[PDB]
């Protein structure tokens, strides 16, 4: 009966050892879940493919059996096109630069437009602002900068 | 032995569960590498042009001139590394000193689900995509853009306004080319 | 032999940005476990039975 | 290697690290498994690092 | 239940049935159900 | 052996003597006494908390 | 000889144990890796260092 007790002994002895490891990688995932709910559903996090894949905008849980699911809608771009563009405008021989857009034109006209979804305004000096000259930028396009 | 293998299966069945906890333990480290390297859904390739408002990249994109697609990091790393490896082959050819007496004693090595070359894809992939995308080609479709407006709008995220750059590009391309070579004069020293 | 991906190749240039037109709104899934079985073991009937 | 019984009953054997040409492990009879033929003349036989 | 046009039905809890769970959590224990070992319910009375 | 025995459901086979379980542990039994398949099963047991 | 083999499995036993925690803690390792590169090749991260 030595014989067996020490063969059960040790067999129990392995399956703490392997329970404890499972413990130690659920405390892990449960640790990340936590983190992913505190940073997704009750805010939004700037965290780029962590609250989901795109730009998050909220995240809504779901209670799963020895877990749990999170829904995480996010903000993808679609249908993109082709646009021209360029770093500075150039008006009056002192470089402008747009506020929290870019600048683009379909060919003919120069307009700006914020990035992440085309809303073409008007170049206006409340949309730009003025930092030196037109000689130090590259790439650098003159055009007409409208004062309302 | 073929007694103290019958011997042996009177102990039950203990064999099963190292097999298989060896067995997850091979699946969890091609995860990680499938996890790590494999988060983009198309492999882009950039252009034929290595103009990007003055930044050099060379180092670390990959050339044609070798037949491993690596950049000249990745083969500095590899070298560095190179001196304990698995052994670069598996096939018995060459074992009739230190692998086939482990081979011997039933000790091999599983060769991992991705080879160095799709590595070094996807390593080329994700180049691409924040050099000639920024941002963009990992929140959906990848969307060209001037690398210095790239810079500049980064400027802009860390706080300081574009005008910035678009003043010191040429410096500012300097100072990254000087520590991009920095790196890598770094990393080929003897000091590993 | 393992297809990573499909080829792509971004049309860069001096001079040309993508801006989008539309959006999509994506919502995916995403499961993590939380916690396991909770058990307990006998070792004077595990080990010796009656 | 199998694609599961509940679509096919065919399967692929996988000899893992042992050199096809090297190794001619189509010996008659007296190997583990004996039952095990696959001598696969016709079949193609696809060696892999 | 007018949340800016949006829909939350498959998410909320449903009142009507006698377990707090939305469709949506019911699919998943449904999903998981098929193999479930911790039978707490069981006690000294299973001798059939 | 200790344990509860109850009348079987067991459909024992005429050379069957002996049930067993999934892990070598014989739950049913034939009385050598007049032909009756009967159940083996171990006492209530349990952990104790205070 | 079942003095050796209970020996020679405890060994064994060991090393699978330690080969686990290894690779438990190689696991962690990757998961680190791969929000960073999620976080700082796919995106500009404001957190700090
Ligand atoms: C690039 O965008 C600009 C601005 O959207 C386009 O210019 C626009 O061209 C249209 C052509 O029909 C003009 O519409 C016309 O307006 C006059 C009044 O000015 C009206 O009487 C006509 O019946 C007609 O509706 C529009 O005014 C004009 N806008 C501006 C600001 O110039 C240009 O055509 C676009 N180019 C390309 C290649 O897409
Ligand atoms: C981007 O950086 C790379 C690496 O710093 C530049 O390539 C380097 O180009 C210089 C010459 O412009 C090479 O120096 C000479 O190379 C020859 C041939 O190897 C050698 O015989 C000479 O003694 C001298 O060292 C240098 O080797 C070369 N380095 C590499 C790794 O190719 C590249 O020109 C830069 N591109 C731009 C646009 O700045
Ligand atoms: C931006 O993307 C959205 C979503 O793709 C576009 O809305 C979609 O517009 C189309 C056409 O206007 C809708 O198609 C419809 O199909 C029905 C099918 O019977 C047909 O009867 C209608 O006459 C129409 O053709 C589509 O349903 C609609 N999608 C959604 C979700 O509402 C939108 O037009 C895009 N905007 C731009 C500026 O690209
Ligand atoms: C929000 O989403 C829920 C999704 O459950 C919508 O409720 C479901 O709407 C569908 C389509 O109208 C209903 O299907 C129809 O039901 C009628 C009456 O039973 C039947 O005659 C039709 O043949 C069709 O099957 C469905 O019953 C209804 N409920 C459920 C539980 O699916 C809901 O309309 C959406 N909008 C709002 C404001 O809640
Ligand atoms: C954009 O237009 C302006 C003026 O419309 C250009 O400015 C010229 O600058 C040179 C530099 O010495 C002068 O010799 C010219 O006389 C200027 N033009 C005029 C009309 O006076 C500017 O060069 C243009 N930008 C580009 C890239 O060509
Ligand atoms: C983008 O602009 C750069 C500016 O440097 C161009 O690179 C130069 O192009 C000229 C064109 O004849 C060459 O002569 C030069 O050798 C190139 N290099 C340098 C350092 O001047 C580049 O070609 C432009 N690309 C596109 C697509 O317009
Ligand atoms: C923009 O134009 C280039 C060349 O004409 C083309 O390769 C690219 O696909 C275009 N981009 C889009 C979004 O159509
Ligand atoms: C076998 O596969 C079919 C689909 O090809 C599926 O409908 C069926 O449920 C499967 N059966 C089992 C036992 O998995
Ligand atoms: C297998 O053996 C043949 C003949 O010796 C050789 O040509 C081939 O390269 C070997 N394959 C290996 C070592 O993978
Ligand atoms: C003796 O045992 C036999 C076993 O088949 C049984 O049939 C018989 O009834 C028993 N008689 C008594 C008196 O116990």
């Amino acid at each position: 009966i030595d014989r067996l007790i020490t063969g059960r002994l040790q067999s129990l002895q392995t399956y703490v050892t392997q329970q404890l490891i499972r413990a130690a990688e659920i405390r892990a995932s449960a640790n990340l879940a936590a983190t992913k709910m505190s940073e997704c559903v009750l805010g939004q996090s700037k965290r780029v493919d962590f609250c989901g894949k795109g730009y998050h905008l909220m995240s809504f849980p779901q209670s799963a059996p020895h877990g749990v699911v999170f829904l995480h809608v996010t903000y993808v771009p679609a249908q993109e096109k082709n646009f021209t563009t360029a770093p500075a405008i150039c008006h009056d021989g002192k470089a402008h630069f747009p506020r929290e857009g870019v600048f683009v034109s379909n060919g003919t006209h120069w307009f700006v437009t914020q990035r992440n979804f085309y809303e073409p305004q008007i170049i206006t000096t409340d949309n730009t602002f003025v930092s030196g000259n037109c000689d130090v930028v590259i790439g650098i396009v003159n055009n007409t900068v409208y004062d309302p | 032995s073929t007694e103290c293998s019958n011997l042996l299966l009177q102990y039950g069945s203990f064999c099963t569960q190292l097999k298989r906890a060896l067995t997850g333990i091979a699946v969890e480290q091609d995860k990680n590498t499938q996890e790590v390297f494999a988060q983009v859904k198309q492999i882009y390739k950039t252009p034929p042009i290595k103009y990007f408002g003055g930044f050099n990249f060379s180092q670390i994109l990959p050339d044609p001139s070798k037949p491993s697609k690596r950049s000249f990091i990745e083969d500095l790393l590899f070298n560095k590394v190179t001196l304990a490896d698995a052994g670069f082959i598996k096939q018995y050819g060459d074992c009739l000193d230190l692998i086939c007496a482990q081979k011997f004693k039933g000790l091999t090595v599983l060769p991992p689900l991705l080879t160095d070359e799709m590595i070094a894809q996807y390593t080329s992939a994700l180049l691409a995509g924040t050099i000639t995308s920024g941002w963009t080609f990992g929140a959906g479709a990848a969307l060209q853009i001037p690398f210095a407006m790239q810079m500049a709008y980064r400027f802009n995220g860390i706080g300081v306004t574009q005008n910035v750059l678009y003043e010191n590009q040429k410096l500012i391309a300097n100072q990254f080319n000087s520590a991009i070579g920095k790196i890598q004069d770094s990393l080929s020293s003897t000091a590993s | 032999t393992m297809s990573l991906g499909a080829e792509n190749s971004v049309a860069y240039s001096n001079n040309s940005i993508a801006i989008p037109t539309n959006f999509t709104i994506s919502v995916t899934t995403e499961i993590l476990p939380v916690s396991m079985t909770k058990t307990s073991v006998d070792c004077t009937m595990y080990i010796c039975g009656d | 290697i199998t694609p599961g019984t509940n679509t096919s009953n065919q399967v692929a054997v996988l000899y893992q690290g042992v050199n096809c040409t090297e190794v001619p492990v189509a010996i008659h009879a007296d190997q583990l498994t004996p039952t095990w033929r696959v001598y696969s003349t016709g079949s193609n036989v696809f060696q892999t690092r | 239940k007018y949340f800016g046009g949006f829909n939350f039905s498959q998410i909320l809890p449903d009142p009507s049935k006698p377990s707090k769970r939305s469709f949506i959590e019911d699919l998943l224990f449904n999903k998981v159900t098929l193999a479930d070992a911790g039978f707490i319910k069981q006690y000294g009375d299973c001798l059939g | 052996g200790t344990g509860v025995l109850t009348e079987s459901n067991k459909k024992f086979l005429p050379f069957q003597q002996f049930g067993r379980d999934i892990a070598d542990t014989t739950d049913a039994v034939r009385d050598p006494q007049t032909l009756e398949i009967l159940d083996i099963t171990p006492c209530s047991f349990g952990g104790v908390s205070v």
